[PDB]
RNA sequence: GGCGGGCCUGAGGCGGCGGGGGCGACGGGCGGAACUUAAGCAUAUCAGUACGCCCCGGAGGAGAAACCAACCGGGAUUCCCC
RNA sequence: CGAAGGGAGGCGCGGCCCUUCCAAGGCUAAAUACGCCCCGGGACCGAUAGCGGACCAAGUAGCGCGAGCGAACGGUGAAAA
RNA sequence: CCACGCGCCGCGGCGAGCCCGAGGGAGCCCCCGCGGCGGAGCGAGCGCGAGACGCCCCGGGCCCGCCAUGCCCCUGCGGGCG
RNA sequence: ACAGCGUCGCGAGGGCCGCACCCGGCGCUGGCGCGACGUGAUUUCUGCCCAGUGCCACGACCGUCACCGUGAAGCGAUCCGC
């Protein structure tokens, strides 16, 4: 166990300090993207992944996200935008 | 204004844009020697984080680095000893390339101190680190505050002494907490200390 | 002795003995550091002779449910204690206080705490301005030591009623208690039995 | 445990070539503008011997084009050339033995000397004493002629190529026998240290790999492995046959 | 002290004691050898105080 | 194709200023053993030691949390006691 | 091979939280360590000891091609009378 | 021989206590001065948790934990009792 | 050791060696060459044996035999195929 057995564990009252607010890249970073986005172009790897939404399926598509990323976390979330790009293509 | 859009470019760099201009380039540092002055910094905006700033006194080279692992220097690839020390090219280097460039500049240039490295280019065989060295008895640096710390005697020649940033993160100080608790003062200083037996007089 | 009943030593065998960084550190210096972090001391009150050589610090709880009862001395205070009284962080440091943005009350009573002492130490401090006052600065008289000292209070035994006391233990206490500690492992494998009779039919 | 003779070579301590007193490179004249679109005059100014070749030099001058000197360069004499001989070298070079012309102007049949593996490569092929290299065919459509070298092994090379008409002196020198350990001695002073060779079943285990038993006897197949690493390498080795057995040609 | 010279046993066989001698000949390293480290050297380690409660 | 300028890369020369080498300690970076212990000996231990190389400074390194914790919680680093 | 809100919470993996913090740039005094050298003290050794070396000339005389090695040697008397 | 660790013995102070820790006190052998160790064990752990005798010793008996078993019942794979 | 005698590899985009690495030697060489080995001038001859162990084969392509890569399955660690 990581916690001590305390029946009542509230002697003193919790400041509340805390903030929901979570970084936001904002209107001023998201500018930059599009901007950025407009000429560069996507990544090789991530071109692929858009294919295979089409195709192959989206276990394929996670698989081939996570062993490029690394993380699941990650992947999961590459995968979400490069669908919005490939399905509505 | 233009920064934080370069930024972002330089991010993607496998993208067809980046991909044409590094092919150029690496061309070109393939075709000059290995360490040479240049008179912009090639990435004025990762320079600029690193603290470039434009003022006489501040220069900038660009290093060429092998890439690859590490062989031990031996004779005939023979070590003779215990056998867990046999190995002789499978071992990998403890310094980083980043680390290696800055300490190749040190030597070249021993005037000059190296305050940051930053990545420019790599091929199959090498990479090229753009190094930020500034004079410390400039007058134009010796009287501005924000760099005149270089211009202290402590900091002189801190490529050789892994002050830097990639010679700090190789002796592991980039990381503080758990798991870095017994390479803080030194790795070697912390040993002293834990290995110590203090023999106090009422003891 | 010779093999026999020993408990087996834990002391490590000692290395760099003959070579190497000297491992063993010799404390016959003891009494002259002592002399001389005085002479230090000494040094330095005069230096700031009317202010106290240690800047007031706050009473903060020590760490840990070993030792959560009692408390200590931290590195400084909170921004909302030093609003509550009224004094910026700046302004808090030239009077004497220490500051530490990273701290957070986490409690509304440890803040009352800290406020209560900023209180007292305000009262106690007094500005000698007035450009050169030296008759004043001469009785000065230098606070000596940590300013405020935390005082720890031992427990007192109070008097309260039995009869209201029951109220609210559960008879059987134990019961009520050992069954809050067990609640999880049981409510698990009840869990894991309704799946099995689940699995049954 | 000791380094083997052959890997003492390599570093060249005491084995590298003795090129004291050797004349120069022999090599056939460059390929220039004047040989690519004509032909140049030479002369055969002497012929010599040079210590490390069994082979004759000839240093023959040639005008130098780029200046006003005469350029002397040392060249592999086929046999037959003679000191006041005039050789044109080029493109439109002649038929004579002397003359260095592309491999593919030499007519099918002749012997060719000091010929070149890859154009413009000054020399490289039958540049040894009665040496020759016979020109078998020329592919038209390939621009690439075919040649016997002096082992019968057969090489396509690029017509472009140059090479020397006829074949290169001192032939016959091996039918001579050396007689005596002091000719051997003499001979391998003009080339490196290489001579007296003792046998590796003389020497004792920790010198060769055949080593000393309480016999003289090799012990183990002489025909070793082509991976064998650089020390274990002594014996004969690839060897796809063995032993003196005759009608070989098969 | 006595550790500042080099001397090696000599060896067996040559009707010489087998104790470290220097280059002349010299008896060196030894308690008993003059010139010789103490075979056990006093060091400051030891406990010159006593507790008292 | 010749010719003037601006830029951008480069050369040769002059000045002004700095670097180099030294100290049997402490301090930082790197390369790195073996004897030894295991009653043998490979992993291990010795030892992140000797030694080699390379940099400082009067100290050096470290240093203001991408910290620890799990609480009636602390709060940069360094040294000490445990 | 390569991100974007990420890091951590001392048993990996995929979810769901909860506490805590912001890496990939930089500076910073103090308390700590320590030799040569100088100063002072010692339940220290007393000339085969104590540093190799108390001797006006010790890393000296000598030795080894060299790296390197490496000694011996204190005392007249109060006054040289 | 010395240092450190261990086992046991003898002594001295104090006793459910005990303790020149580092340190700090115009303080020198004086003064103040935490952990720690002991006072509770046992079970891998979740956890649970000793009184019944007794000059002393020694066995016996019981109690606590762990491994079972069977009963009874609240705040229930929980509690109590054998 | 030696002359003599055989066997062996190799046509330079190559062989054999040195070699922490950068780079070297043979080689200012080129098959009448360079390296590797045996036997040891002549005169006279060298038989039989490829089972085994070596060695050699775009000599094959069966059976085996890796990383990757690519199939399925999974919440994913992964796990089975090929």
């Amino acid at each position: 166990p990581g916690k001590v057995f305390n029946l009542k564990k509230g002697g003193a009252v919790v400041r509340i300090v805390r903030k929901k607010e979570e970084r936001k890249t904002k209107p001023h970073q998201e500018f930059v993207k599009s901007i950025i986005q407009e000429c560069t172009g996507m990544a090789p790897y991530e071109m692929h992944i858009i294919e295979l939404l089409r195709m192959n399926k989206d276990r394929h598509a996670l698989r081939y996200a996570k062993k490029r990323l690394g993380n699941i976390k990650r992947a999961k979330a590459k995968r979400d935008q490069l669908s919005v790009y490939a399905r509505n293509i | 204004g233009a920064y934080k859009y370069v930024q972002e470019l330089w991010r993607k760099k496998q993208s067809e844009a980046l991909h044409y201009l590094f092919r150029l380039r690496t061309w070109e540092y393939r075709q000059l020697n290995a360490i040479k002055r240049c008179s912009h910094p090639t990435r004025p905006e990762k320079a600029r984080r690193l603290g470039y700033k434009a003022k006489r006194g501040y220069v900038v080279y660009r290093v060429r680095v092998r890439r690859g692992g590490r062989k031990r220097q031996c004779v005939h690839g023979i070590s003779y000893g215990k056998p867990r020390n046999i190995g002789i090219v499978g071992l990998k280097p403890s310094r980083s390339l980043r680390a290696l460039a800055e300490q190749k500049v040190g030597r070249r240039l021993p005037s000059l101190r190296v305050l940051n490295s930053y990545w420019v280019a790599q091929d199959g065989s090498y990479k090229w680190y753009e190094v930020i060295l500034i004079d410390p008895f400039h007058p134009w640096i010796r009287n501005d505050p924000k760099i005149n710390w270089i211009c202290n005697p402590v900091m002189k020649r801190r490529e050789c002494r892994g002050l830097t940033s990639a010679g700090r993160k190789a002796r592991g100080l980039h990381n503080k907490g758990i798991g870095a608790m017994k390479l803080r003062p030194s790795k070697r200083a912390a040993w002293k200390r834990n290995h110590t037996r203090s023999l106090r007089r009422y003891r | 002795a010779m093999g026999r009943n020993v408990a087996f030593s834990n002391m490590r065998r000692y290395k760099c003995t003959n070579k190497g960084p000297n491992l063993i550190k010799n404390w016959f210096n003891q009494p002259a550091r002592k002399i001389r972090r005085r002479q230090t001391r000494l040094q330095k009150a005069k230096a700031i002779f009317p202010c106290p050589l240690q800047k007031l610090r706050p009473s903060v709880t020590r760490c840990s449910q070993k030792f959560n009862l009692t408390q200590r001395i931290g590195r400084g205070f909170t921004l909302r204690e030093l609003q509550g009284v009224g004094l910026s962080a700046g302004k808090a440091r030239q009077i004497g206080i220490a500051v530490d943005p990273r701290r957070k009350n986490k409690s509304e009573e440890s803040v009352a705490r800290n406020v209560a002492r900023l209180k007292e130490y305000l009262s106690k401090v007094t500005i000698f301005s007035k450009q050169a006052k030296p008759e004043e600065i001469q009785q000065a008289i230098q606070h000596q030591g940590v300013v405020m000292p935390v005082v720890n209070p031992k427990p007192v035994i109070t008097t309260g009623s039995i009869a209201e006391a029951k109220k609210e233990v559960p008879e059987n206490l134990f019961m009520y208690l050992r069954n809050a500690r067990t609640a999880r492992n049981r409510a698990r494998l009840a869990k894991r039995d309704a799946e099995r009779e689940a699995a049954a039919k | 445990g000791r380094r083997i003779r052959v890997q003492r070579k390599g570093a060249g301590s005491v084995f590298r070539a003795h090129v004291a007193r050797r004349l120069g490179a022999a090599k056939l004249r460059a390929n220039d503008f004047a040989e690519r679109t004509g032909s140049v005059r030479g002369v055969v100014k002497a012929i010599l011997h040079d210590r490390g070749r069994g082979a004759p030099l000839a240093r023959v001058q040639f005008p130098n084009m780029r200046g006003e000197g005469r350029v002397n360069e040392l060249f592999i004499a086929p046999e037959g050339m003679y000191t006041g001989q005039e050789v044109f070298s080029g493109n439109k070079a002649t038929l004579h033995i002397g003359n260095i012309l592309p491999v593919g102007n030499i007519p099918e049949g002749t012997y060719v000397c000091n010929v070149e593996e890859k154009p413009m490569d000054r020399g490289c092929l039958a540049r040894a004493s009665g040496t020759y290299c016979l020109v078998v065919a020329h592919n038209m459509e390939t621009n690439k002629t075919r040649i016997r070298l002096p082992s019968g092994q057969k090489k396509l090379i690029s017509s472009k190529a140059r090479a020397m008409i006829g074949l290169v002196a001192g032939g016959g020198r091996t039918d001579k026998p050396l007689l005596k350990a002091g000719n051997a001695y003499h001979k391998y002073k003009a080339k490196r240290n290489c001579w007296p060779v003792v046998r590796g079943v003389a020497m004792n285990p920790v010198d060769h790999p055949h080593g000393g038993g309480n016999h003289q006897h090799i012990g183990v197949s002489s025909c070793v492995p082509r991976n064998a690493v650089p020390g274990q390498k002594v014996g004969l080795i690839a060897a796809r046959r063995t032993g003196c057995s005759g009608g070989k040609r098969r | 002290a006595g550790v500042q010279c080099t001397a090696h046993s000599w060896g067996p066989g040559r009707a010489v004691a087998r104790l470290p001698r220097k280059h002349g000949g010299i008896g060196a390293y030894a308690n008993f050898a003059r010139g010789g480290h103490m075979a056990h050297p006093t060091t400051v380690i030891r406990r010159w105080c006593r507790k008292v409660n």
